[PDB]
């Protein structure tokens, strides 16, 4: 009989532990695995897939209206949209990326936004998409927005613009959950020129917002989400 | 081994190690051999005891909570009545540890926790009960239980620990950042606003640890105190600083009494031995 | 000797280091205890 | 030949010349330098203003008289109005820099007294009110004015220099990079400080890195005449200024 | 020494090993380990206090058995200030460990309490 | 580099540090050393107390004021009460030693005056009474007290410093190992003297070897103020102390 010593933690149940254990079904032979399309190895593979942003989550907006960003006629220098950038909250709370990230405490790495213009082929516009790093409020004017990271989008033949939002942080990781200290700043869009529709045409046109992780996107520590409850 | 001192005989010279200028900020090393004649002798010492690792590597009580086994009362939240008790993690609570950590500006380590529960029955209980205690780690942004038996306790993604009263749990927690080192002090704010809170409380987002008595209500109230101990591992620290002299008032603050007691004891005269 | 894979689970090894007090005692640019005047 | 007490510091388009100085200090034995490619987490190409910012700026001098308790400045805050450096603090999300700090205090051979100049990283201040009261932004960010420990302020930080506004005795503050100005010999102190943080780069406005304190350990005095009054001048320069994340000027 | 550049003095710094009381007179102090400090151009004197012990280790805490003796300072000559000058001048004392300094066994301090 | 005026003397467990000194003197160009096997006539194995005796001892300081005539100490007598050295003088029949002698006298740049420090071997003193009167033991062996040339004593030695208590003019005393303390420059004198005798070893009590005299050639004075008074401190150490012939402590 080998002398042994027990240590603190003996017989504890730790839900994150990994140990070997006896099989309840000795010599069992599992059903052979066949090729099934769509195998997933990492959640980060999923995080890189674009999903829609319910950006127009305004009061009294219903149905699919939340995923439609209105653009209209003769607006110049006006704000199209804007939101404080949160990963596990705000307008991104219910996105795929958002929900995946709600399972993690910390997040680092760049994000991508993209916008699809769905208006008439004969229409045109130029939009400014801008990102304002932490340490400032707003922007409230295009003149402020242009001082951040931005792209001017020529809504022409190609319908989609991609804005890569860089990891503008002095902190290696930010919190997924809302946090003043590690806040990610703001995202906004302004009319660079204006929406122009064919003569005598008056209507609202829309664009769709999308979000995905960049290849450099990182998630650090798993946790439960706040997006589900049970009685 | 190495020498503590090297034989040195009387000197009469131009070199004078005994004179310097502290104005430079230097504390140039000198030895007894610079002031007096000396015998050669060995250190017989490695300094192992004084390593940072050994200094901050001893377990210390961090926090004590109390939870009970009691029939829920309709008029009180399960936090008002201690059926469940969520500790916000902060090593500053029990100040002996706090000082040892405050001696450095930046500290990095992995943590090891030991959790010990003890029950008591101050009432007319007819028998003891080795209650099962659950601890759940709740990272920032994770759901905070509302009820002792809430869905949150499923711990689908939250690390959790189960142990019995009289037993203990032990586990390691890797350095949680988010920075490259933990800050003991923070001379700043969460953001640029006059009314924003000042100090390390800004950065202390280690989440919280929820405790629960797993067992259903018995026929009497049982009180369980849970003591959490912490030990650092693989410890690195930067920028040492002078240890606090005055009594601490509140967690995360360097505040002290408006009329503090001078730490320095006095004597009748500078000439008193 | 290691039973777990996370580094955090390892024991508090275990490697001593030499001392380097010069960071705190001799940060002063270009000096030495030569017995020479500190300021000249 | 050369003497340690005589030195010239050239930085950008500015110089400092000393004849009665103590050997300068390089805090923790390390020179200021730029962020490496293995430290950085910031994907944005950084800005290096060099000369335009990395030059000496002088803070309004303060008078040292008998009874003075000493003074404290915060960095980078103290330089927030200093030309380009100042402006860069508000146009960038984050930045990184070391400093060269010069404390000057002239006197004659008939004067005595001694200042202690200490640079304290992350000097989290105690509130004058004690209790659980925090210190307001306005009182931790005086800019050039600094904190005069001689001036009462019921909403400011603790002022009694015995404890360096944090419950820790001044006697042990010498653990921090420091230098004395002993009017007997040197009339100036010089300290070079590398960027110190847990984070590669950080906000230049919501957070200070260094706290420069100058305390009259031994009161100023003359062999004869009335209470002396000697100005104390502080000159500070960014060493390796590296900036990132250009955006609309911060407003505070 | 932080006094006037024009001032001068000589001080005796002395250490008295265990097994004696005082010193009460300079004549006693001079019999121990000592240095005479010429307060001139260089402001600082360093006195290395040797491990004058028959015991390998002393207690940190006060202890008669392992007491470390006494430290004292005497005017070797006198303080001399310029003519017609009358004032107190000061010096600052500092302490540090020598390279041979050793600490053996960790314990809690008595310098902090908590309610 | 180094300057001749700055020096450290370490001896036994004691040190002397000077900043304003003249180059020390080694009398007659020879260092103190131990008796060789071709000098000795004493068959008794000698004792070499080393550190226990060969350390600096300080004699009670005397005040230098205007009108002072100077002072004289005899060696080894002056050290007869000095701890171990002292005791060894009485427990041994004979002994041998050289000395290091330090005369210290602090002053400011507003002072002037000059001491002459002379070590005179076999300084046979003239009696105050003249004639054929000898000087009594008691007056040649004052120990630490020394002989104050300013103090009248009808039974003591001649006191007038013009002649160094022996009918020989002071002007020519510079033939002996000597050094000046010119308050203008140095503030201390250092003289190292080898054992000098016709006999390898000799009594430590019936006979002195050296006579140390300190004479204010130029009276102490200040540029202004009242008559100055500056202490003169003398510190002396045995160099190579060699003893022989242990016996019951001498009683005198």
């Amino acid at each position: 009989g080998l002398p042994t010593v027990l240590t603190p933690g003996s017989e504890q149940f730790l839900t994150t532990d990994d140990r070997q254990s006896p099989s309840a079904m000795p010599n069992y032979e599992p059903t052979p695995l066949i090729h099934i399309p769509g195998e997933v190895k990492n959640l980060l593979e999923i995080a890189q897939v674009d999903t829609l942003i319910p950006l127009n989550n305004t009061t009294n907006t219903t149905g699919l209206g939340m995923y439609r960003i209105p653009l209209v006629q003769n607006m110049q220098g006006e704000q199209v949209f804007g939101f404080r950038l949160y990963l596990g909250d705000g307008v991104l709370k219910t996105t795929l990326l958002g929900e995946l990230c709600q399972y993690f405490t910390h997040w680092a790495g760049s994000l991508r936004l993209s916008f699809m213009y769905t208006g008439p082929a004969l229409s045109s516009a130029k939009l400014l998409i801008a990102y304002t790093p932490p340490g400032a409020q707003g922007p409230t004017k295009r003149k402020e927005a242009m001082l951040g990271t931005h792209v001017v989008w020529d809504i022409g033949l190609q319908s989609t613009v991609v804005l890569n939002i860089p990891w503008t942080s002095g902190v290696q990781y930010r919190y997924t959950d809302p946090d003043t200290y590690t806040s990610a700043g703001f995202v906004s869009c302004w009319y660079q020129t204006s929406l122009v529709l064919p003569p005598q045409t008056q209507q609202t046109v829309y664009m769709l917002g999308f979000i995905s992780a960049c290849p450099d996107f990182k998630l650090r520590l798993m946790k439960d989400t706040q997006s589900i409850h049970q009685e | 081994q190495t020498l503590a001192s090297i034989k040195s005989d009387s000197k009469h010279t131009q070199k004078v190690p005994s004179l310097t200028a502290n104005e430079t900020g230097a504390t140039l090393p000198t030895t007894p051999s610079d002031s007096v004649e000396t015998r050669t002798t060995l250190m017989h010492y490695t300094g192992s005891e004084t390593t940072l690792e050994n200094f901050l590597g001893r377990a210390a009580c961090v926090h004590v909570v109390e939870i009970v086994n009691k029939r829920p009362t309709d008029t009180e939240e399960h936090r008002m009545q201690l059926l469940f008790n969520n500790w916000k993690i902060n090593l500053s609570s029990l100040v002996q540890l706090r000082r040892k950590l405050e001696m450095f500006t930046y500290v990095r380590f992995d943590s090891e926790y030991t959790i010990i529960a003890t029950s008591s029955q101050p009432n007319e209980a007819k028998f003891s009960s080795n209650l099962t205690i659950q601890a759940m780690f709740i990272p920032p942004g994770a759901p905070n239980p509302k009820k002792w038996d809430d869905y949150t306790w499923q711990s689908a993604t939250n690390p959790s620990v189960f142990f019995n009263v009289g037993k203990s749990a032990r586990f390691s927690v890797p350095y949680l950042g988010i920075a490259s080192a933990y800050n003991c002090f923070y001379d700043g704010y969460s953001h640029d606003n006059s009314t924003t809170p000042y100090g390390i409380n800004v950065l202390n987002h280690m989440g919280s640890m929820a405790f629960r008595v797993v067992n259903e209500h018995d026929n009497h109230t049982t009180h369980v105190k849970v003591r959490v101990y912490h030990r650092a591992k693989h410890i690195r620290a930067w920028v040492p600083r002078a240890p606090r002299a005055l009594e601490y008032l509140h967690i995360g603050r360097t505040n002290y009494k408006q009329s503090p007691q001078n730490p320095i004891k006095t004597r009748k005269t500078i000439s008193t031995y | 000797i290691n039973y777990y894979k996370d580094a955090a689970s390892s024991s508090s090894a275990g490697q001593s280091f030499s001392m380097d007090p010069s960071k705190f005692t001799e940060p002063v640019k270009d000096i030495m205890l030569k017995g020479a005047p500190a300021l000249n | 030949g050369y003497s340690d007490r005589v030195e010239q510091i050239t930085l950008g388009n500015s110089t400092i010349t000393t004849q009665e100085a103590a050997n300068s200090i390089v805090a923790y034995g390390e020179w200021p330098s730029f962020l490496s490619d293995v430290d950085a987490s910031d994907v944005n190409k950084t800005t290096k203003p060099d000369t335009s910012a990395c030059r000496f700026y002088t803070l309004d001098s303060k008078m040292w008289t008998q009874g003075s308790k000493g003074w404290c400045w915060k960095l980078p805050d103290a330089l927030k109005d200093m030309g380009i450096f100042g402006q860069n603090m508000f146009f960038h999300s984050q930045g990184r820099t070391g400093y060269t700090i010069h404390v000057q205090c002239n006197a004659t051979k008939f004067h005595s007294g001694c200042l202690l100049v200490v640079v304290i990283p992350e000097h989290q201040l105690a509130s004058a009110e004690g209790g659980n009261v925090s210190v307001l932004y306005d009182k931790t960010h005086p800019g050039e004015k600094g904190i005069d420990l001689s001036e009462a302020d019921s909403t400011g930080p603790m002022k009694d220099p015995l404890y360096m506004m944090d419950g820790t005795l001044i006697g042990n503050s010498l653990i921090f990079p420091h230098q004395f100005i002993n009017l007997r010999t040197n009339n100036t102190a010089t300290i070079v400080v590398p960027y110190i943080n847990s984070v590669p780069m950080d906000s230049m406005t919501r957070h200070n890195n260094l706290s420069l304190m100058v305390i009259p350990i031994v009161d100023i005095t003359a062999t004869s005449g009335t209470t002396p009054s000697i100005p104390v001048t502080i000159t500070i320069a960014p060493m390796f200024l590296e900036l990132s994340g250009i955006r609309s000027k911060a407003v505070i």
